């Protein structure tokens, strides 16, 4: 659906770095928190938080 | 805050005028302009569109909306030069997903564009200048972009808060020609 | 407005206080053989506990003193000898023990008809600081007996008395709430457990 | 992944539920090589 | 703000660790932790200590809770060198009038301490350094000393919020030793 | 001597490891081992070799056999990159005369190589830098080079005299990098 993909759709070879952005839409008066993590290609899915 | 289209100012009925107010419901698709018809019928502006034979203008854009802290959604504001789709009341749209034209919308961020969250912020201002592959044109046979207002998150509350948020947009043209 | 010099470490712990009790029978079955051990604990002295449980680590030196009488209070001609056994020593277990004649062990011969005897013992702890509570302190012993071969002809009372000197403290902590229960260990009886101080009817009368 | 760390904590009035919407994009460092087409 | 236990920093796996949420009920009695034995099979840390003979090491803490503004309550969070009793989970208090351990809750403040009133702040930190009688120990046969959370003003609410708060530890090595 | 692999020095866990010992007999035949395969399940190297995506390292070797006045034979070692046959106990060569790949054992020379002739002395030390068509790679999908100790005149004794010799690699890696 992003537009990165689309374009290197039309190549063969790619490398770099890249960078998400997650953004909360919940009203003003709730509260939280959560646990964003990555994992290095070859590693399994962690199995906890 | 402000955004530039594109990085360049307007250069070469300077006044503001406050459309019509929309109702954002929970079940609201989206809504749509295009200029210049939609200031083509209000005041000076409008008589001196439909009286000379070459137009070339830009605009400054405000989007307003007023709610409690107990509402939440996001709405997306964006505009999209020669917006051909597949008057001072807009339009609202039948396929959101697709923008009514076969595009999708999770790439119009690639427009000049601005986030209302209402946990956040309630205003959003773009600056538009005149674009075109022509120096002048018509102001009644050409519609130069439009203004999309679309809720990419829907609006929700508790019953007994207002079910309707309203959408106030105030325009005024920037260095307007005539001739 | 009184004075600071009150209210120092040196003169909350600045006295001697009765600490052990040696009952030697001319009859019965307390200490049927003319002798006894004694283990350097500072919580002979009913009050001494809570005083020095308001903090975790103390470091002080001690000062020891030997009363000795008969039950009436009577001062008669005999000769004791007083021992000191190291941490980490062998303790007498007869009156015969080789013990008695070890010179690693450092000894008072005294009178009953003579002035209290008085020693000194240093801080003997392998650590810094001695510590009332560990999460996861032997001083020494004195033994007691009569001099000779023979049974005494007279019953005996030996009182010992003990004085903190130079002492330092760390690390302040609550003051004891309840009943104390095992010595060593924090117990409490869980099923009567009482408030801090005395109570009163309403919260608006005085 | 995205974990809970704690629960979603609300007073009374506002609604249960929330919504997260994710952007991505690529840095300065990025390069492609032999166009394809697609 | 941040409290520095008996006026001393730090001196002579050095990251955050995160421990599992605590949630707060109407009638919760209070938690505690002992350390170093909340971090001994959790990353480098864990597998540094139960593989050295001697250690030695500070600590860096934070505790934290979201509520809204419709919630109450107040909680004392202290540190304790040397808690004996009369994992990375933690354990409840029975009798916290006398801090099981038969000493009154009321003179706790008399060690490093902050207050958590939920109407004016939600955080607490504090920084200890190494105590003991001894350079080094050991890190799986003495626990130096234990963090305690204990609520003095009860959690109330009304009906139709949210009936738990969470607490949420976190914690930081600081000029660890290993032998 | 020292010799160093194509004149270049190791550049951008580091200790030796000494592996269990050969026995040399009459009818020997030869052996091999693989790198870094030999060192994958010993120790620091080992456990950082089997949890890091990309690898890079060099090496230091060193081959020694201790033997009386009275025994003769001759072995070749050398370091043969990219050794495609056709643990840390080796294996054992089938057709020494092609080497297990059809190719010459007689021109194995051009190879950083060492001879260890047991009338004159008993040692052998190669440097290797790292070799690769790519700046790293992975230390458990490619195995970089392969180390040979062959037998190029029999082993020979008098009856009575000790019948097996005994053959000790000992290595240390060289300037390794993990990520």
């Amino acid at each position: 659906s992003t537009l990165l993909g689309q374009l290197c759709g039309y190549y063969t070879q790619w490398s770099g770095s890249l960078e998400v952005t997650f953004m909360f839409t919940g009203s003003f008066m709730a509260t939280g928190k959560m646990l964003i993590a990555y994992t290095p290609p070859g590693g399994p899915l962690p199995k906890d938080r | 805050n402000i955004i530039v289209g594109y990085g360049e100012w307007p250069s070469y009925v300077n006044r503001f005028y406050t459309l019509d107010t929309k109702l954002w419901e929970k079940s609201s698709k989206g809504w749509y302009w295009k200029f210049p018809d939609v200031l083509t019928e209000t005041g000076v502006f409008g008589q001196n569109a439909q009286f000379h034979y070459l137009y070339r203008s830009g605009f400054c854009i405000h989007v307003q909306c007023n709610a409690s802290k107990f509402h939440q959604g996001a709405l997306l504001v964006a505009v999209l030069p020669e917006y051909v789709i597949g008057g001072a009341d807009g339009f609202e749209l039948q396929h959101p997903y697709v923008l009514d034209a076969g595009i999708p919308i999770s790439q119009l961020t690639v427009c000049p564009h601005q986030w209302i969250n209402l946990r956040t912020n309630n205003c959003a201002t773009i600056i538009v200048p005149y674009i075109n592959a022509l120096p002048f044109d018509s102001a009644l046979n050409h519609c130069n972009f439009g203004l999309l207002v679309v809720p990419i998150s829907p609006l929700d509350y508790d019953q007994g808060a207002t079910p309707v948020i309203p959408i106030t947009i105030t325009l005024a043209p920037m260095c307007s020609e005539f001739a | 407005s009184h004075s600071t010099a009150e209210t120092t470490l040196d003169s909350f712990f600045s006295r001697a206080g009765l600490v052990g009790e040696i009952d030697l029978p001319l009859k019965g079955t307390t200490n049927p053989n003319g002798y006894a051990n004694w283990d350097i604990d500072i919580t002979g002295y009913a009050q001494m506990r809570r005083k020095v449980e308001l903090f975790t680590y103390m470091r002080f030196d001690a000062e020891f003193t030997f009363v000795a009488c008969t039950p009436t209070g009577e001062v008669v001609p005999q000769l004791l000898q007083y021992m000191f056994v190291p941490p980490g020593a062998p303790k007498p277990d007869s009156r015969e023990s080789l013990a008695w004649q070890t010179a690693t062990n450092p000894s008072v011969f005294v009178k009953l008809s003579d002035p209290p005897a008085q020693v000194s013992v240093p801080f003997m702890s392998p650590a810094s600081a001695y510590q009332w509570f560990y999460d996861g302190n032997m001083m020494g012993t004195f033994s007691v007996r009569t001099v000779g071969t023979s049974k005494s002809k007279y019953p005996l009372v030996v009182r010992i008395y003990m004085r903190m000197k130079h002492v330092r403290a760390w690390i302040p902590r609550p003051m004891r709430n309840q009943n104390y229960l095992f010595k060593a260990n924090p117990n409490y009886a869980g099923n009567s457990i009482k408030p801090t101080g005395t109570s009163r009817t309403a919260i608006t009368t005085l | 992944s995205i974990w809970y760390q704690t629960n979603y904590v609300v007073p009374i009035g506002a609604p249960n539920t929330a919504y997260i919407i994710a952007l991505a994009a690529a840095q300065k460092n990025f390069t492609m090589k032999l166009c394809k087409d697609a």
